[PDB]
C-alpha cells in the first residue's frame, strides 16, 4: 500500500545442515548439474561462478566446499556464487555419502501458479494504477494503455 | 560457556596459536579443521587409556553421525581450559610454529589439575594380610569363631 | 549468472530459541482458519522427484533436523489451494501461525484470471515455434529471432 | 493422479546465524543502506517497511533487532520486513563485532502474486464464459472477444 | 573501586599489555574484548575447581544474558589487582607479544595473596584416634562410661 515492496530482507548466505540430525554439514562437497541429471558426472556440470564486489564473475571448480558454520567457502572464506537457474543441486558429505538430492530448485518455490501464469498471457501496463507516465512507461512491455491518471 | 562444541576448541586453540580467530582477514581451509578434530579426538583417546588413564567427561563420536566436529562435548567447565591448551600445544608442528612458553606451562598445570582429583581419590590402602590375627579386645568378632582377617581376597 | 545458489529445503526451527521442533507436527489446513480441528482442512500431497503424486494424512511430522519427513526418506509437500499452516512442538505448545503462506488463493484466482485475461502466447518460453504453436491459442507473439533451420 | 500444483508447504521465515560457528545472533543489530556503500551512517540508510498479515506496511527505524533464535523480533517476531531497491546488509554482534558484510543482495518477494498479475496483464472477457451476450458485456473492460 | 564490570578487567588488562589504552593512542576493538572476556572466564572456571580450588567472589554467566561483557563480577576488592594481571599475562600468547618480566612477578604475588587465607583456614589438625582413651583425670567423661575418644568417625 506504501510503496510496491517487492524486495525482502532475508539470510544473505544460505546453510546447508545434516538430514538425520541438526548440525552443519562440515566440509561436504556440493555439486550442481543440469535439469534432472546427475551432478556428481562432470558431463552435467555447469558453470559456476563467483561474484565479487566488482562485478566480475570468476568461475570455479564444480566442487564447493562448506565450513563448519554451513555455508559455501572458498580458501576460507565466505563467498557469493551465482549459476544460472534451473539447477539440479546434490550434497554430499565428507564421508561419502549423499544428504540431499534435488532435480529442480525452481520446483521449491512456494508459489508455482506464477510460472504458468506468466507464459499465457498479454504483458501491458495500465495507466490507471500508477501515478505519473514516467513511472509507467518504464515498466512498460508490449504496450500500454491510455487511462486517467 | 561459548565453548560446547569441539569445533569451539579447535578454534580457540587456533586463536591461542594465533593462526586464525574472528578478527583475522584470512581463515583455515575446513580440511584443516577435520584434522586437528581428529588429532583431538586421538589425544584424548591416549589420556583415557580406556578408564584407567586420566578420567574426564568426554563423549568419542560413534561415526554414525558424520560430522563429529559439531557435536558436544562433555567436558565439565574445568577442563576446558586444559583441553584446549594441550590442542594448541600439538598443533604447533602441524604448521611452521612453535608453541609458546606461555602455553606449555599452562597446559602442564591444566593437565596437574585434571589428575589431581582422580589422584586423590585412587590413593586407598590395602586390607588386613591373611595370617593377622584379630585380638581379644574385639570381643564380638573373637567370640564369633571369627578370630582372624579374611584377606585381601 | 542469475539466481544465487542456496538451500531450498525447508528447515522449521523453534520461536524463541535456537532449536529443531524434533518430532513436531504441521497442520496444513483451510485459508483464514484454524487448522486444529478435524473439519476443517484441505488435502496434502507428496510429489516426487519424478512427478507423482500421493494422497498423505494430515499430521505431517517433523524429523529431528526439522525437515518434514514421511517413512524414512524426506519429501515435499504440495497442496492444490491457499493454506494456513500450524507448526506445533512435541508438547503441544504453539510455535507459529501462518494465516495466509500465499496472501492470495491460487485456485479461485486462477480461475478468476482465466475468465478475464486474454489467452496469447510467445516463442520465448518455447524452444522451437512448432511447439510454441501447439499450446498457443489465440495470439502469438514471435518474441525471439527464431532460426529457419 | 497427477492433481495441479500450486503451493508448496514451506518455512516463511529467515534465520541469522554467526559466520564460522553454528550459532545464532544472540541480539546482534542488521543495518541495511544502499549498494556499496556503508549502511551505519544515517546518509546511506534506506527506508525499511514491515509488512503485516493483512497487506499492510509500517516503517520502523534502521536498526534491526534479533532475538535468541536469529529471527527478527520487534516485539513479536516480525513478518518479512519488506525494503525497496537492492541493499547492503551488515549484521553486527551483540558487542559491536561485525559478524559479515554484503555489497549487493537481491531477493524477491514471492507473496500477493495476484496484485502484481493484475497491475501487469491486460483484460479480455471473451464470450464462451457468459452464456448471453448483454451479461458479457456488463462484465467487460477495455475489450472482448467472440466464439 | 572502579573496575566493578568485567568489561574494566579487560580493558586494564589490555592497557597493562600495552595493546589498546590511551597512553597509547590505539583503541580497543569489540572482538578482542569477546575474546578476552571468553579467556577470562575459562581460566577463573579452572581455578575454583568446584570449591577445592581457590576460593573467591565469582558470579559465572550462565549464558541468559548474551551480552557478558557489562555484567558485574564478585570479586572482592583485594583479588580484582589479581585477576586482571594473569589475565594479561594468558592473553599476550593471543598476539605475538610476551609478558613482561614485571607482570609475571605481580602476577605470582597476587595468586600468592589470594590462596594464603584459604590456605590459614584449611590447616585443621584431626580429631583423636578411636582406640585412645580418656585418662583418668577428665574425671566426667570417665564417670559417664565414655572411656575411648570417639573417633574420626
Amino acid at each position: 500500500t506504501d510503496i510496491t515492496a517487492n524486495v525482502v530482507v532475508s539470510n544473505p548466505r544460505p546453510i546447508f545442515t545434516e538430514s538425520r540430525s541438526f548440525k552443519a554439514v562440515a566440509n561436504g562437497k556440493i555439486y550442481i548439474g543440469q535439469i534432472d541429471t546427475d551432478p556428481v558426472n562432470p558431463a552435467n556440470q555447469i558453470p559456476v561462478y563467483i561474484e565479487n564486489e566488482d562485478g566480475s564473475h570468476v568461475q570455479i571448480t564444480q566442487p564447493l566446499i562448506i565450513n563448519a558454520a554451513g555455508k559455501i567457502v572458498y580458501n576460507g572464506q565466505l563467498v557469493k556464487i551465482v549459476t544460472v537457474q534451473g539447477h539440479s543441486m546434490a550434497i554430499y558429505d565428507a564421508n561419502g555419502s549423499q544428504v540431499d538430492y534435488i532435480a529442480n530448485v525452481l520446483k521449491y518455490d512456494p508459489d508455482q501458479y506464477s510460472i504458468e501464469a506468466d507464459k499465457k498471457f498479454k504483458y501491458s501496463v495500465k495507466l490507471s494504477d500508477y501515478p505519473t507516465l514516467q513511472d509507467a512507461a518504464s515498466a512498460a512491455v508490449d504496450g500500454l494503455l491510455i487511462d486517467r491518471d | 560457556m561459548q565453548i560446547k562444541t569441539k569445533g569451539d576448541l579447535v578454534r580457540a586453540a587456533l586463536r591461542k596459536l594465533g593462526v586464525a580467530s574472528d578478527a583475522t582477514l584470512t581463515d583455515v581451509e575446513p580440511q584443516s579443521m577435520q584434522d586437528a578434530v581428529d588429532d583431538l579426538e586421538a589425544m584424548m583417546a591416549e589420556w583415557y587409556q580406556d578408564g584407567k588413564g586420566i578420567i574426564t567427561g568426554y563423549v568419542f563420536s560413534d561415526d554414525e553421525n558424520p560430522p563429529a566436529e559439531g557435536d558436544d562435548h562433555g567436558l565439565r567447565s574445568s577442563a576446558v581450559s586444559a583441553v584446549f591448551h594441550n590442542l594448541a600445544c600439538r598443533i604447533a608442528p602441524d604448521y611452521a610454529l612453535e608453541a609458546t612458553a606461555k602455553i606449555i606451562a599452562t597446559a602442564k598445570y591444566g593437565k596437574e589439575l585434571l589428575y589431581k582429583q582422580t589422584a586423590i581419590s585412587r590413593a586407598k590402602r590395602a586390607p588386613y594380610p591373611s595370617r593377622m590375627p584379630t585380638g581379644s579386645g574385639n570381643s564380638f568378632a573373637n567370640l564369633n569363631e571369627w578370630h582372624y582377617f579374611p584377606g585381601e581376597q
